[PDB]
């Protein structure tokens, strides 16, 4: 087309023009900060809607929140819930067998949508890998377990999240 | 080009024979025909000026038990060309072969090897009709309506052959079918 | 024994360290727990950092990871994999499906648990879970391996 | 002809892909893709589930853009029911579609790129990711799997905060978009890679029912969200861009393009969002607030029969489509009148593009079928269902 | 069923069938170990979740002897080895830990069948150092426990038996074949499936098996050339037969008994120049008339041509 | 090569058959090879349940039925063969390689 | 002198054995493409091309202008012989 | 001297200097923060007192919110 | 002689601590430029983990598939390795500092280089893998495709030197750097030894994702491991040459006593070490030609590049008279 362009472009494709600012791009970034986190000692960000390990709750006076509706059994998309129940001995309404099968749940919070007194609530732990299946089979009691230990954090989210739901 | 448009000049211009039924909803426009005119009906529909039905969307089989002709074909079609799309459904049953849209839409190869997978209904002058979808060697139709949701065998790792082998399905908690009607 | 034992334990202390500073897994890539995995290699996780560098060949693996789903179909082929594994190997199962079917468990297509088809040594949960999650998970399968005495094993042998 | 069997058993290419080629040398003669190993009966699962039960699987189909797949099951719902949605849900659920389609887009692109040997834009990409995911879990408490697009609008309110972040983000987006295209657009080896590989013709993608970026880069014009409009696109601005060649390099640039026009999009639901209900207010379909239900007999009513029963969609059937990031995906919905779905027939449009990939890749070298593969953005959790 | 069976040596050979087995009939197996947690690694494929669970134990320890039989109504051991090492020898580990296993049997109580699975030509007038450990621990667990059932099986034939893999071993790396024996010792080889069936079968009956010893021994009678032969068909490859007199055959096999209780270091386990096995060789070893064969069990044991000999596809 | 009309009447359908046989007998080596028979069961005993499994269906009247049980049989074939799942006794659907029974059955179970 | 060649063989040796040594410690604890032929006689050609200049390079300040005009004659002939495989297709692998 | 082995350590200690202590758990737990913006100002972090098997597990509920961004009440708050 | 095999251990071992360490680098260069860290756990910033996994691979089972090409398949990782070891006998660090002071080097060096593509071959086929072997022979044409313009480099080199000896080589730049007029020559070097050692963006081997599978695929434990150093080390050798005939060797940038002071040996290392960064930038800057496509470069680019500059090179010296 004319001899200035046509000898331009031959430079241009003879000495890599091209190539060359992805190098110096690729460069800029070497400088810069990183932003890998330190984990164990660091961690991801998370909300108090985090949907992690399920856990179950009690009043404060001790006494259980379920009352054993059979709700969060019934909505459950992945039937991971088991539950019994019977007239307790001082006539509550209340489980003798409640049980999540961790490896068929889906983790979609459904059942913590159902309950209709806040019993069944998924927790902000997601640090719960095991060594075998049977431990991922929780019972009530292991449920119950992880209540004790996750109610501050538990009744905090709630506190939280209770203006949006 | 809209939905009474497309109803009023299907019924001036398309042969009579080939439409037993024309539903114009707003849940889309549906033509109803014999196995015998499908693919008639869909060369007309893909080749004249003014309807112009270029893209098959899908093909999908349903199941009706109650019915003689237990299996439903449905076609979803659109129209590129004016902004329209249509239905267009045929039944049929466990025995009868019905004509494959391959020679009109090469889409139609995989859904009509699924429509086969799924339900057994199969399609005269498929060139390649096997299944698509299922492990290899598997029996029944598994979107039958009797067809039992964990289906009849299951597999697992067998150490004495060295190999994943088959056998009959045993579960160790049974599907629960919570009936709320 | 007073002196055999100490360099035994020695010999052992450095194998594990050597097993746990270099794990490379091959991934088992199957459904959507894979891009949670795809993010813990990515830069915020690193796993590069931890040493844990992901292998092409089960022949140059340690490690498998079965993230997702596994159908009937595929259970062949993922066992053939692992019995291409040198050893010592590890089996990490993560995710719902992984673990026992999860939301397919149901299926008639669908094995329940991988752990039906290889050995499974730590198990993963959640749908999918989070790539700190597979992290943390395999900062326990180094604890298993920590536990091992190979070397002491095969002398009393 | 030799056949190579070729299945990477690693999401280095897909993961459960698997293809049987027939080669004369390094050229392909035939590819065919050998699928199922994904296949988890996902459409016969749904027919056992109440409609809400039912929502969870269209997060797992295509698993990169869950919330799109969400939006369409819920829009096919809302159809049968003939129910009416707030304009706040509307926006929220635009807004979130535009980042899913980000979402997908960064995905596709770095993992083509890296197929063919270019491996940082993953990791920039996969930074950018991990904000987004991030406000997927701000608003849904899950990084992926949200469930939170609902028939009749949204499962929650924005948390406050959110959008702030959401701006603060757009505000620099633009840059990474930019980096991306100097590391790959002008490069001669990337243009080596990409250019003429993978023609396709505008009626060889009718014929084979392409939709998305895989029929706008053969010069058609044709993007659902002008053709059949839904939720609040007609008010809003953005392009639609279509290439000229058809091939592998005008689909990469296509998808740089949705993603400034995305990136537009959410600018301009940020600014317009309105206040009000996320949720439809007809008392017989949603669920009533946890403080209602506390004190409400209607409400606890309600919330037992909709958390138990679910709702009763009436005897009907219609497709129902959206432009998901990868196409045209649409749900043909059956109901009888009952709580759980007749029929539910699932159009995935990686079903059509993989279907193509024997014409895409005819007479091409070996090196280019993963190049054809990522250019159709394959993901076979919808291939298979 | 309700049966919990502890199975001492089910790491080895024999064990992952008869845990196979034993988990299809429903029983909860118990599966000590004494080193690596990657041992047992195999059998937890076996069986329903919880059914089968491996457990830590010493056999130089009694405590953990009966912490892993504190949970069991069954015993079966399968321990025992054809080599020595310098911290077991023959006796130690064919005749001492089947006898303290027994002795706790009787001190737990409730061990309602007992199945000491020993070899078939286990006896005090034998070549065999092995065998004569085997017959001794016969006669003690019989004594501990005069209800217990013995099981003589024969050379076992599978994928992981020590007979037909060292041969095809050996073959491809040297391209001969040793006949010890002049290829003339007669033997009847059983497939190892059947063994574990016996092994069932017997846990299964209305207890008619208590006190009594059992010959397993294969369908059909072989010289160790017969069985050669059956290698070379099925490992398509050229036969090449050396006769190796037997005091040549005890002399290469003389280093590694001579020197194993000396060096204070482990040494590789022989493969075909095991001193113990070569004396064996010496005499004929088969199923007598007035036993208890697979009949008597209910049984019909496989010929090994053709599936119990699949395995040597791999050598091709 | 396509999927063929429906049979006309039952003398084509009798000729489809004859062909499906022809092809399920000619494959027979190649099944032996695949799942290494010679030493477990004879070539003529797979010709014979191939010729069983068409002579139990022998009262089909309807031209259409024989049909699907034909592309059935050939799909079953093309699994046998190109996708051969190997167990040990059995390919496929079929097994290779003084009392009544109610009282048997009564041993077993309650459930007959 | 050849001295120099000597450190090179017990160099030799000594990267043999540890060769040896690294791996023999883990064992203590149908379609023919024809241009392949091609290319590996276009590398014997160009092989001998450079065998023919070594010496020419280090002798140049000796054969002054009539060696470089000699060897440039042989480069032309072997340069039409590349024009010719280049014409023929022999450099294109597509 | 954990350091030289141990550089998944190291780096926290590097990174605490210049650190403000922000409290400790019932464990011995050191919780550290500092107030810039380099992770999009994320700069908490936990020292365990295990300087050897240390594990994510051992933070307590009342410090996970705080060390995952979820709440900004420290540990002491929450019990309090 | 005696203490001949003490330089020959003084060359090896650090050699190979050289590889695991550059190893390390790569990832670390890698990760810094994709703003994350890379190896920072087994050891004080990462430093630990060449030996860690060094010894995770002695520790690791051999396979050894039941091949009928027993012998070779073990012994072309040793072939490989031990021809990227031998080349450093002859590479001088300094004035004087050089095992083997060949007056033929250039040529030895020429050769061991033609030598290399014999074990990629041979692991190919004796692996009992047409995907292994297709491989192989790709790679095996890559090599000795760039082989070609490699050895016109070395000619034009050889042209302004008039010795084969490298050390002269080296001192044969003290007037000028031979890269500074020859700079395209020396771009067209550091390209074909990326090709040449089946680097990035020409590294075949490395596309698995590509459907193209490595000659060294069915490889595990101390014979893989065994390739990977050699490979690496061929990456430090080309480096190395790099250096040696462009940059001066162990020259000073500039002959002034500032420079003179810091010794020779540092110098050569610097540049290496350039290099060397060069190689892990490219592979973290670019993606990969095909293999027609890369083919296509060494025979219709850099073979008519490198002639025509031994013919502009030889021309020009001899017209002027400049001749050594
Ligand atoms: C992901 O890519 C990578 C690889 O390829 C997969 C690697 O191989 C590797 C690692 C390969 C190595 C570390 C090989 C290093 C080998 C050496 C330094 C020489 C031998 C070193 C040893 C500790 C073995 C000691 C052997 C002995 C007999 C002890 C007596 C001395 C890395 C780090 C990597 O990142
Ligand atoms: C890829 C590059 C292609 C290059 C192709 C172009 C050049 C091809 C060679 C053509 C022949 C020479 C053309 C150049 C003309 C200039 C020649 C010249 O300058 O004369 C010199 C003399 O040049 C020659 O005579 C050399 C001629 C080269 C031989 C070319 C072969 C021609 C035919 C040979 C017949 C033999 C049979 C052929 C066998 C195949 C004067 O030198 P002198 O006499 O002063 O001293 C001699 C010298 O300096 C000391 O050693
Ligand atoms: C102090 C710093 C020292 C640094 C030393 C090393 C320098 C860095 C080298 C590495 C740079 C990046 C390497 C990655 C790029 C590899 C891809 C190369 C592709 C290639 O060769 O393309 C060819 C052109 O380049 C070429 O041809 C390359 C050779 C260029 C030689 C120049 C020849 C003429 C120069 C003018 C001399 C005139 C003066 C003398 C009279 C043409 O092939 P294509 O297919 O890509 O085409 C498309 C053109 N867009
Ligand atoms: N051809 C054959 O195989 C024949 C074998 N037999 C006998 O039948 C039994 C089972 O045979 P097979 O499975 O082949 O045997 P293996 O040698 O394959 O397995 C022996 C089992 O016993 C264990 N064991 C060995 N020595 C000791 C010890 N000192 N302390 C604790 N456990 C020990 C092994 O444990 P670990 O893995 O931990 O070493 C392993 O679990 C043995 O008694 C054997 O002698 C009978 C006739 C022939
Ligand atoms: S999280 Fe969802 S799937 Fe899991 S138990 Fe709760 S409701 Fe069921
Ligand atoms: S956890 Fe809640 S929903 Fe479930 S049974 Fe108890 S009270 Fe009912
Ligand atoms: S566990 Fe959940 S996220 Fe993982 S593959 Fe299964 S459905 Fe997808």
């Amino acid at each position: 087309k004319d001899w200035n362009t046509v000898f331009e472009r031959s430079i241009n494709t003879l000495f890599l023009t091209e190539m060359v600012r992805g190098l110096s791009l690729t460069l800029k970034y070497f400088f810069d900060p990183k932003v890998t986190i330190n984990y164990p000692f660091e961690k991801g960000p998370l909300s108090p809607r985090f949907r992690g390990e399920h856990a179950l709750r009690r009043y404060p006076t001790g006494e259980e929140r379920c009352i054993a509706c059979k709700l969060c059994e019934a909505v459950c998309p992945a039937q991971a819930i088991t539950i019994e129940a019977e007239e307790r001995e001082d006539g509550s309404r209340r489980t003798t067998r409640y049980d999540i099968d961790m490896t068929k749940c889906i983790y979609c919070g459904f059942c913590q949508e159902a309950c209709p007194v806040d019993a069944i609530v998924e927790g902000p732990n997601f640090e719960f890998a095991t060594e075998t299946h049977e431990e991922l089979l929780y019972d009530k009691e292991k449920l119950l377990e992880n209540g004790d230990r996750w109610e501050t954090e538990i009744a905090e989210n709630l506190r939280s999240e209770s203006l949006y739901r | 080009m809209d939905n009474q448009f497309i109803f009023k000049y299907s019924w001036e211009t398309l042969p009579k024979k080939w439409v037993k039924k024309m539903e114009r909803s707003e849940h889309g426009n549906r033509f109803d025909t014999n196995t015998d005119y499908l693919f008639q009906l869909l060369c007309f529909l893909k080749l004249h000026t003014y309807t112009r039905v270029q893209v098959l969307i899908d093909i999908c089989g349903v199941d009706y038990p109650s019915r003689k002709r237990r299996f439903e074909v449905v076609y979803n079609l659109l129209s590129t060309r004016y902004n329209s799309r249509i239905r267009v459904q045929t039944s049929a049953d466990e025995v009868t072969r019905i004509s494959s849209v391959v020679s009109l839409f090469p889409s139609a190869g995989w859904w009509e090897r699924e429509v086969w997978d799924m339900f057994g209904v199969s399609f005269i002058n498929h060139p390649d009709l096997r299944r698509i979808l299922t492990d290899y060697g598997f029996e029944g139709h598994p979107l039958r309506k009797d067809f039992p949701l964990s289906g009849y065998v299951q597999v697992r790792y067998d150490d004495p052959e060295k190999r994943v082998v088959s056998e009959p399905i045993e579960m160790t908690q049974e599907f629960r079918y919570f009936d709320f009607a | 024994s007073k002196a055999a034992e100490f360099v035994i334990s020695k010999v052992d202390d450095l194998m594990n360290w050597a097993r746990t500073g270099s794990i490379w897994p091959m991934t088992f890539g199957l459904a959507c727990c894979a891009v949670e995995m795809m993010h813990t290699g990515a830069a915020r996780y690193d796993l590069d950092r931890f040493g844990i560098i992901f292998r092409p060949s089960p022949r140059q693996s340690d490690c498998m990871i079965v993230a997702g789903t596994l159908t009937n179909k595929m259970a062949p082929a993922l066992r053939k994999v692992y019995d291409q594994m040198p050893e010592p190997r590890w089996v990490i199962s993560m995710g719902s499906c992984a673990n026992g079917g999860g939301y397919y468990h149901y299926s008639y297509s669908v094995v329940r648990g991988c752990d039906r088809i290889v050995p499974v040594d730590i198990y993963v949960p959640g749908c999918p879970p989070t790539a700190e999650a597979l992290l943390y998970g395999l900062l326990q399968l180094q604890k298993k391996i920590n536990r091992r005495k190979d070397f002491l094993h095969w002398w009393n042998k | 002809n030799f056949t190579l069997n070729f299945g990477p058993q690693h999401p280095a290419a897909h993961g459960v892909l698997r293809l049987v080629l027939e080669m004369n040398g390094e050229v392909v003669e035939r590819a065919e893709p050998h699928i199922g190993l994904l296949h988890r009966g996902t459409e016969k699962l749904i027919e056992y589930k109440t409609y809400l039960q039912a929502l969870p699987y269209f997060d797992r189909l295509d698993y990169v853009s869950m919330m799109a797949q969400e939006h369409a099951y819920s829009l096919a719902v809302e159809k049968l029911l003939n129910c009416e949605v707030p304009l706040r849900a509307q926006y929220i659920r635009v807004l979130f579609c535009e980042i899913t389609r980000i979402l997908n887009h960064l995905l596709a692109l770095t993992t083509h790129a890296m197929d063919v040997g270019a491996l940082t834009p993953f990791l920039w990409a996969f930074e950018e990711r991990e904000k987004l995911l991030e406000f997927y879990e701000r608003v849904s408490g899950a990084r992926m799997h949200a469930s939170f697009i609902r028939p009749g609008g949204v499962a929650q309110d924005l948390p406050l905060g959110l959008c702030r972040d959401i701006d603060s983000f757009t505000q620099q987006f633009a840059s990474r978009i930019d980096e991306l295209e100097e590391m790959l657009t002008g490069n001669r080896i990337w243009k080596q890679r990409l250019v003429d590989i993978g023609t396709v013709t505008a009626q060889q993608a009718k014929d084979w029912g392409f939709s998305g970026v895989m029929l706008r880069g053969s010069g058609v014009c044709w993007d659902l969200r002008r053709a059949a409009p839904y939720d609040v696109y007609d008010q809003l601005d953005f392009d639609v861009p279509v290439g000229t060649r058809g091939d592998c390099y005008d689909r990469y640039c296509i998808r740089i393009e949705e993603m400034r026009q995305s990136l537009r999009i959410i600018v301009q639901c940020l600014n317009q969002m309105p206040s009000g209900m996320i949720k439809a207010d007809d008392r017989k379909l949603c669920p009533p607030s946890r403080c209602r239900m506390k004190l409400s007999m209607e409400s606890l009513i309600h919330h037992f029969e909709l958390y138990t029963e679910g709702f009763s969609v009436p005897a009907s059937s219609t497709y129902t489509a959206v432009e998901a990031p990868k196409g045209e995906f649409g749900v043909f919905l059956v109901s009888n009148g009952s709580n759980r779905p007749y029929r539910c027939k699932i159009r995935a449009p990686g079903f059509a593009h993989l279907q193509g990939l024997d014409f895409m890749s005819k007479h091409h070298m070996l090196a280019d079928v993963v190049t054809i593969i990522g250019t159709q953005d394959i993901v076979f959790g919808e291939v298979d269902r | 069923s309700g049966i919990v069976a502890t199975v001492f040596g089910a790491t080895g050979f024999l064990g992952r069938y008869l845990v196979q087995q034993l988990a299809k009939m429903g029983s909860q197996v118990l599966v000590p170990f004494r080193g690596s947690e990657d041992s047992p690694r195999h059998l937890k494929l076996m069986g329903d979740l919880g059914q089968v669970v491996p457990m830590k134990f010493d056999p130089r320890d009694e405590d953990s002897i009966k912490a892993v039989m504190a949970k069991a109504n069954v015993v079966i051991n399968l321990i025992g080895r054809e080599y020595e090492t310098r911290n077991f020898s023959f006796e130690d580990a064919n005749h001492h830990i089947a006898e303290k296993l027994a002795l706790v049997a009787k001190e737990h109580g409730g061990i309602m069948r007992y199945i000491q699975v020993s070899c078939l030509g286990a006896s005090v007038s034998s070549p065999s150092r092995m065998l004569r450990a085997k017959a001794a621990a016969e006669e003690a667990v019989l004594n501990a426990l005069p209800e217990a059932t013995i099981m003589r099986p024969a050379t076992m034939i599978g994928t992981e038996d020590r007979i037909l893999n060292p041969w095809s071993m050996f073959v491809k790396k040297y391209g001969f074949l040793p006949l010890i024996g002049g290829g003339t010792t007669k033997f009847q080889p059983v497939y190892v499936v059947d063994v574990a069936a016996a092994i069932v079968a017997a846990l299964k009956d209305d207890g008619s098996s208590m006190g009594k010893t059992y010959e397993l021994g294969g369908p059909d009678v072989f010289t160790t050339h017969e069985l050669a032969e059956i290698m070379y068909d099925m490992i398509r490859e050229w036969p090449r037969y050396v006769k190796l007199p037997f005091p040549i055959a005890k002399a290469m096999a003389a280093p590694r008994d001579f020197m194993v209780n000396k060096v204070p270091f482990p040494l590789p386990s022989p493969q075909i120049f095991n001193l113990d096995q070569i004396n064996a060789l010496t005499t004929d070893t088969l199923v007598s008339d007035n036993a208890l064969k697979f009949q008597d069990l209910d049984l019909v044991p496989h010929k090994l041509k053709g599936y119990p000999v699949e395995f040597l596809i791999q050598y091709r | 090569i396509g999927v063929p009309p429906n049979s006309a009447n039952l003398t084509e359908a009798r000729r489809r058959v004859f062909d499906f046989f022809r092809a399920a007998c000619r494959s027979i080596p190649t099944i032996m090879d695949i799942y290494n028979l010679q030493d477990v069961v004879a070539p003529s005993q797979l010709r014979y349940a191939i010729s069983a499994q068409i002579r139990n269906n022998a009262h089909i009247t309807d031209p259409k039925v024989i049909d699907l049980l034909i592309f059935k049989g050939m799909e079953e074939l093309t699994d046998i063969v190109d996708h051969a799942k190997q167990r040990h006794h059995i390919i496929g659907q079929y097994v290779v390689g003084g009392k009544t029974d109610f009282l048997k059955n009564f041993y077993t179970s309650n459930y007959f | 002198m050849m001295l120099e060649f000597a450190p090179i063989f017990i160099y030799l040796v000594i990267s043999l054995l540890v060769s040896l040594i690294l791996l023999g410690v883990p064992f203590l604890f149908s379609r023919f493409d024809i241009r392949f032929y091609l290319v590996s006689i276009l590398f014997l050609i160009f092989d001998l091309e450079v065998t023919f200049f070594f010496p020419w390079a280090v002798s140049l300040n000796k054969i002054d202008l009539f060696g470089f005009w000699s060897m440039m004659a042989f480069l032309f002939i072997l340069t039409i012989g590349f024009l010719y495989e280049w014409k023929r297709g022999a450099l294109d692998w597509e | 001297m954990r350091c030289l082995p141990d550089g998944n350590l190291l780096q926290t200690k590097i990174h605490n200097i210049g650190a403000t202590l922000v409290g400790v758990d019932k464990f011995g737990n050191k919780y550290y923060q500092k107030l810039g913006d380099t992770q999009y100002g994320r700069h908490r972090w936990v020292e365990y007192a295990s300087k050897d098997r240390y594990n994510a597990s051992q933070v307590p509920a009342e410090w996970h919110g705080w060390l995952h961004f979820i709440t900004d009440h420290t540990g002491d708050e929450l019990l309090s | 002689y005696i203490a001949v095999p003490a330089e020959i251990l003084g060359i090896i071992l650090p050699l190979l601590l050289g590889v695991a360490f550059l190893v390390l680098a790569e990832r670390k260069v890698m990760a810094f430029v994709q703003r994350r860290k890379g190896p920072d756990v087994v050891g004080s910033f990462g430093l630990l983990q060449p030996l860690a996994d060094g010894l995770k691979l002695i520790l690791k089972e051999p396979i050894s598939p039941s091949s009928a090409n027993f012998f070779l398949f073990r012994m072309a990782p040793v072939a490989t390795f031990m021809l990227s070891l031998v080349a450093w006998a002859v590479v001088p660090f300094d004035y004087g500092m050089v095992l083997s002071d060949l007056n033929i080097g250039l040529l030895y060096l020429f050769a061991i280089s033609s030598l290399g593509v014999y074990g990629i071959i041979i692991a190919g086929r004796s692996s009992n893998s047409k995907y292994a072997f297709l491989g192989a022979l790709r790679s095996a044409a890559q090599m000795v495709s760039y082989e070609v313009s490699i050895g016109l480099i070395l000619i034009t080199v050889l042209i302004c030197v008039g010795s084969c000896n490298l050390s002269e080589i080296v001192m044969a730049q003290k007037q000028i750097w031979f890269g500074i007029p020859l700079f395209p020559v020396l771009v067209m070097f550091f390209i074909s030894c990326l090709a040449e050692t089946n680097r990035a963006p020409f590294d075949l081997p490395e596309a698995e994702a590509e459907l193209v599978a490595g000659y060294n695929v069915e490889y595990s434990s101390m014979g893989f491991a065994l390739f990977f150093l050699g490979e690496y080390a061929n990456m430090i050798l080309m480096s190395g040459l790099c250096t040696l005939f462009f940059l001066g060797g162990w020259l000073p940038i500039l002959d002034l006593p500032i420079f003179k002071k810091i010794p020779g040996s540092i110098w050569f290392s610097i540049k290496v070490l350039f290099f060397l960064f060069l190689y892990i930038w490219v592979r973290a800057a670019f993606p990969r030609y095909r293999y027609d496509q890369l083919m296509g470069l060494g025979w219709k680019v850099f073979l008519p590049l490198s002639l025509a500059w031994v013919v502009s090179v030889s021309g020009l010296l001899v017209t002027f008279q400049w001749l050594p």
